[PDB]
């Protein structure tokens, strides 16, 4: 098969933390706002070994394309330049990203029906849950 | 690339209200934050208010809570600030930037938009020559007063006479402005040749010399 | 509020010269936060260093920015001519966002005294009905200085104005002219009018006068 639990349109349904998560990864106010305005379906999919995630909302449409493993530039939604490198490891995607010295990490997985997204920054976490649509 | 453009300089009575412009261009205008910052002559810098174009949603200072109302228009790709119930307080310099997302800094700035509001009224210069009553090198200058608009071109000598010049920065009076120049040249040159002061007011699209004529 | 407080409000330095700026903070923020711009002549900003030391583009490789906790910094490693200019930080962490008050950055040189001028009311103004007298104090430095008008051998202070050029492009100087607005009327009632300047040069103030009727 190869990646296939994660595949499928995901939509936001609760968030928690996000702020105070966006606050220690070091993002200004202004962006912090934005951000936390826009509330996107998760769209993900998967050819051969390039997974695809695609946040798509009316502020912004974002699209990471990662081989897994390798790693590969981003610009965040929240405006970072970023070194990523994504894993996949117990049935989870773990995603570290790297800027200015600094590492925050996106750990996908399945819970039962919905996916739960934890971003982690220096113990403070964020979980934000989507169910499919 | 890009580039905030603003009108230079408005002028508004008192008690009216005035909207001001930011036209944004060289990138995608509903992507980034745009700012405005009032700054006063002689003192530094003042947030007004942050504007999302693309939502029109705002951050603002409390400070400014009843005089700014920020909105944009994106067919036109414009931001504009509004300021109201205005007083001689709001005479500043009004600068609009893009915004810079994580970090949030301005990494572009228009040019100011210098508002003025004064009971107005295009009034030209009154050009008063001072001569003394000294040295090898003789101080002259002369007196350009009660002249509103702004700005006036004060030369010397159609600007023959330059280096050695200091043409002051004007104040507000009551509701008019007035500045002088100095200007220094030899006792050897002067009297027997002349010194004159040229100055010109665009807004009453006048032009004035004086003759530095001695007492000394 | 995160109040900024700018350390040397005032600063001058000679080309060459190792510079540091404080830029200090009354409560914690992000140092991807934490912004300096330059500013001359009153135009229009410009964004010099970001997110503490990053520093904008085009911005000369001898400007650094430096910063912790308690405090922040933007440092020089050789002064130039053209650094010479008002530097503001500012802060986007946390709502409001601030700005500190600025520190001006002036070109140091040698002391200067200032060449007194002192000028009576035209003939032309007091035929228009006026009565303005000037005194002009031009090409010195430091920019700190005192200017004291008296009539008869007393200050006035009522209706002076004074007005300040911005340091010379060429020398590093200032000047200064001091306007005394007055009725053609109380002109007429005294005498003798005299502008009085202390500048740190002389430590006997420079005294230039004149005499309504001479």
């Amino acid at each position: 098969s190869m990646c296939d639990a994660f595949v499928g349109t995901w939509k936001l349904v609760s968030s928690e933390n996000f702020d105070d998560y966006m606050k220690e990864v070091g993002v200004g106010f202004a962006t912090r706002k934005v951000a936390g305005m826009a509330k996107p379906n998760m769209i993900i999919s998967v050819n051969g070994d390039l997974v695809t995630i695609r946040s798509e909302s009316t502020f912004k449409n974002t699209e990471i394309s990662f081989k897994l493993g390798v790693e590969f530039d981003e610009i965040t939604a929240d405006d970072r330049k970023v070194k990523s490198i994504i894993t996949l490891d117990g049935g989870a995607l773990v995603q570290v990203q790297k800027w200015d010295g600094k590492s925050t990490t996106i750990k996908r997985k399945r819970d039962g029906d919905k996916l739960v997204v934890e971003c982690v920054m220096k113990g403070v976490t964020s979980t934000r849950v989507y169910e499919r649509a | 690339q890009v580039q905030l453009q603003q009108p230079g300089a408005e002028l508004v009575k008192p008690g009216a209200s005035v909207k001001l412009s930011c036209k944004a261009s060289g990138y995608t205008f509903t992507s980034n934050w745009i700012t405005w910052v009032k700054q006063r002559p002689g003192q530094g810098l003042e947030w007004i208010g942050d504007i999302y174009p693309g939502s029109g949603s705002t951050t603002n200072n409390e400070k400014f809570k009843s005089k700014a109302t920020l909105t944009v228009d994106t067919s036109s790709s414009t931001a504009y600030m509004q300021l109201s119930s205005l007083t001689s307080e709001d005479s500043a310099v009004y600068y609009c930037a893009r915004l810079r997302g994580y970090y949030d800094y301005f990494d572009f700035w228009g040019q100011g938009t210098t508002l003025t509001v004064s009971s107005a009224k295009t009034t030209p210069p009154s050009v008063y020559p001072l001569a003394p009553g000294t040295n090898s090198m003789v101080t002259l200058g002369c007196l350009v007063k009660g002249y509103f608009p702004e700005p006036v071109t004060v030369t010397w000598n159609s600007g023959s006479l330059s280096s050695g010049v200091h043409t002051f920065p004007a104040v507000l009076q009551s509701d008019l402005y007035t500045l002088s120049s100095s200007v220094t040249v030899p006792s050897s040159t002067w009297p027997s040749e002349t010194v004159t002061c040229n100055v010109a007011h665009p807004a009453s699209s006048t032009k004035v010399d004086k003759k530095i004529v001695p007492r000394d | 509020e995160v109040v900024l407080t700018q350390s040397p409000a005032l600063m001058a330095a000679s080309p060459g010269e190792k510079v540091t700026i404080t830029c200090s903070v009354s409560s914690s923020i992000s140092s991807s936060n934490l912004h300096w711009y330059q500013q001359k002549s009153e135009t229009s900003p410009k964004p010099w260093i970001y997110g503490t030391s990053n520093l904008a583009s085009g911005v000369p490789v001898r400007f650094s920015g430096s910063g912790s906790g308690t405090s922040y910094s933007l440092t020089i490693s050789s002064m130039e001519a053209e650094d010479a200019a008002t530097y503001y930080c500012q802060q986007w962490s946390h709502y409001p966002l601030t700005f500190g008050a600025g520190t001006k950055l002036e070109l140091k040189r040698t002391d200067a005294a200032p060449t007194v001028s002192i000028f009576p009311p035209s003939s032309e103004q007091l035929t228009s009905g006026g009565a303005s007298v000037v005194c002009f104090l031009n090409n010195f430095y430091p920019k700190d200085i005192n200017v004291k008008w008296k009539i008869d051998g007393s200050e006035r202070q009522n209706g002076v104005l004074n007005s300040w050029t911005d340091q010379d492009s060429k020398d590093s100087t200032y000047s200064m002219s001091s306007t005394l607005t007055l009725t053609k009327d109380e002109y007429e009632r005294h005498n003798s009018y005299t502008c009085e300047a202390t500048h740190k040069t002389s430590t006997s103030p420079i005294v230039k006068s004149f005499n309504r009727n001479e």
